């Protein structure tokens, strides 16, 4: 079937550059007219550039022109994004997709799964874990993930037994430039003394696994 | 007031066929290429033998503005040294060429639904277009070793061919405006000077 | 530029209902206009083409019209799956533009929510700063309002919030309020107290504690 493969991203300090790749399978890529869309967390879909089937012709977004460049490898079926000069507002996730209108698809019908862009001046973190402990029938605990960076960290609760009542919340970019979540649970308070709750955090970028047990004080 | 019609060159509501490239002669003018740093949307302007900044300060015996309307993947023939459909058969630049290419997305203006097929190219000719040479045969091209007498068919093409502009073709395939400014500087005094 | 407008932002429909979405386009669109669904998480999916055009392998409860600067797209019949975002994207004109999107979720009955307070720790007390965290469980809708109490002071700007995804078994959701401060600002007070208004509720409810 149809694929689009993107890579290159990852974390940039501002003013740096980036070299975004997407590797095109299942198609004739060297007959497809192709564009770079992005998409900001917790925003819409934006526009970024496109390129001919050729290479010949090419447009960018007003708020790119000048920095970033568009260019492709039709014999290789590659497809290439040189972002220079970059700026926090660059951050998004990046989406390499296929105006199919050679097959009477007037619309962009193939994505990708997108890569991932971060430019800022923050350095990778590890996250620090802080018990929220419990204190009428029903009792809610939780764990406090803060200041770490870059995203994401994954969030279990007895290594991933327990999960009704569990509610992990999306982190929110602290002014500091770190990221900060929670992840709660609501139990049965009877258990507040017999069961025991640890929150197990996960954060891939700085290697770091935390587990964290929650008790009453 | 003394200032030359780059407007009505610019900003023409249509634009002509590339095979028959209109030219506009200006003399006689104080020339503002500050008016022509103005629309964003250009996808060329590329300068030959010229830096943009000192056409400003520059004083030329004429100046010659060729504009036509082309597709996009085309819009690289517009330039001196090159070869292709546009640049062999429809218009070309000398190698020396001295000015300046402009030229910008119009999909906007030229595309029609159902397809726009007023704007036509050349596609068969029997040599090379020279420099600044405009064809508007429409002879019937001989192909073969039967001569045609004027009649269409097998070994014997019409040379001209439609573009047929459709506001949903791809953007390599979309019309693209393109004008040519030409800074001729020969045995004669300067009449248009940047102020 | 065509700026694209998509009515409602926010669209709360039970299944089996019909929906039906709106997209303005500020001056004509001369190319296509498109039709696009998207999830947490996923890249978005083609749905139309054409402003009419279904793509292939989507379900034909999906329909398009519309034409010059109006247009929608229609859900005849709301399978679970089909609550998420919408975007509309116009192709002809450059920069090519998207809608804001629309978001639809499940219509179902008001839930107050329940609201839990929780005191920075000592361990992070212990690092110089205070989290004060007010969590609001399992409420419907998703309007709900957090007023953070200082000493009887209502706070402004040195507060965070976080609200989950609709929940798959009863469409709640739920919110997580943080508050942050210094170790020596949190001790230069006494009340702290987190305030809900919601529409489930008839009074706001307010949950607090003394440090
Ligand atoms: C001519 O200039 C006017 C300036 O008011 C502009 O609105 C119009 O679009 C221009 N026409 C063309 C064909 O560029």
């Amino acid at each position: 079937d149809v694929q689009l493969v993107e890579s290159g991203g990852g974390l940039v300090k501002p003013g740096g550059s980036l070299r975004l790749s997407c590797v095109a399978s299942g198609f004739t890529f060297s007959n497809s007219e192709m564009h770079w869309v992005r998409q900001a967390p917790g925003k819409g879909l934006e526009w970024v550039s496109v390129i001919s089937e050729s290479g010949e012709t090419t447009h960018y977004a007003d708020s790119v022109k000048g920095r970033f460049t568009i260019s492709r490898d039709n014999a290789n079926n590659l497809l290439l994004l040189q972002m220079n000069s970059l700026r926090a507002d660059d951050t998004a996730v990046y989406y390499c997709t296929r105006y199919n209108w050679n097959n009477r698809v007037y619309a962009l019908d193939s994505w990708g799964q997108g890569v991932v862009v971060t430019v800022s001046s923050a350095s990778t973190k590890g996250p620090s874990v802080f018990p929220l402990a419990p204190s009428g029938g029903t009792a809610a605990l939780g764990c406090l993930v803060k200041d770490y960076f870059p995203e994401p960290v994954t969030v279990s609760w007895n290594s991933g037994a327990l999960t009704s009542g569990v509610h992990t919340f999306p982190a929110v970019l602290q002014s500091s430039g770190l990221y900060s979540l929670s992840s709660v649970v609501t139990v049965p308070s009877s258990s507040l003394g017999t069961q025991t709750y640890i929150c197990n955090v996960n954060h891939k970028p700085s290697n770091t696994k935390v587990d964290k047990k929650v008790e009453p004080k | 007031t003394n200032l030359c019609p780059f407007d009505e060159v610019f900003n023409a509501t249509r634009f002509a066929s590339v095979y028959a490239w209109n030219r506009k002669r200006i003399s006689n003018c104080v020339a503002d290429y500050s008016v022509l740093y103005n629309f964003a949307p250009f996808f060329a302007f590329k300068c030959y033998g010229v830096s943009p900044t000192k056409l400003n300060d520059l004083c030329f015996t004429n100046v010659y503005a060729d504009s036509f309307v082309i597709r996009g993947n085309e819009v690289s023939q517009i330039a001196p040294g090159q070869t292709g459909n546009i640049a062999d058969y429809n218009y070309k630049l000398p190698d020396d060429f001295t000015g300046c290419v402009i030229a910008w997305n119009s999909n906007k203006l030229d595309s029609k639904v159902g397809g726009n097929y007023n704007y036509l190219y050349r596609l068969f000719r029997k040599s090379n277009l020279k420099p600044f040479e405009r064809d508007i045969s429409t002879e019937i091209y001989q192909a073969g070793n039967k001569p045609c007498n004027g009649v269409a068919g097998f070994n014997c093409y019409f040379p001209l061919r439609s573009y047929g502009f459709r506001p949903t073709y791809g953007v390599g395939h979309q019309p693209y405006r393109v004008v040519v400014l030409s800074f001729e500087l020969l045995h004669a005094p300067a009449t248009v000077c940047g102020p | 530029e065509i700026v694209l407008t998509q009515s409602p932002a926010t669209l709360s429909l039970s299944p089996g209902e019909g929906a039906s979405l709106s997209c303005r386009a500020s001056q004509t669109v001369i190319g296509s206009l498109a039709w696009y669904q998207q999830k947490p998480g996923q890249a978005p999916r083609l749905l139309i083409y054409g402003a009419s055009s279904r793509a292939t392998g989507i379900p034909d409860r999906f329909s398009g019209s519309g034409s010059g600067t109006d247009f929608t797209l229609t859900i005849s019949s709301l399978e679970p799956e089909d609550f998420a975002v919408y975007y509309c994207q116009q192709y002809g004109n450059w920069p090519l533009t998207f809608g804001p999107g629309t978001r639809l979720d499940i219509r179902r009955t008001v839930a107050a929510p329940s609201v839990f307070i929780f005191p920075p720790s000592d361990e992070q007390l212990k690092s110089g700063t205070a989290s004060v965290v007010c969590l609001l469980n399992n409420f419907y809708p998703r309007e709900a309002k957090v007023q953070w109490k200082v000493d009887n002071a209502l706070q402004s700007g040195n507060s965070q919030e976080s609200v989950t995804e609709q929940d798959s078994k009863d469409s709640t959701y739920s919110l997580s309020s943080t508050l942050t401060l210094s170790k020596a600002d949190y001790e230069k007070h006494k009340v702290y107290a987190c305030e809900v208004t919601h529409q489930g509720l008839s009074s706001p409810v307010t949950k607090s504690f003394n440090r």
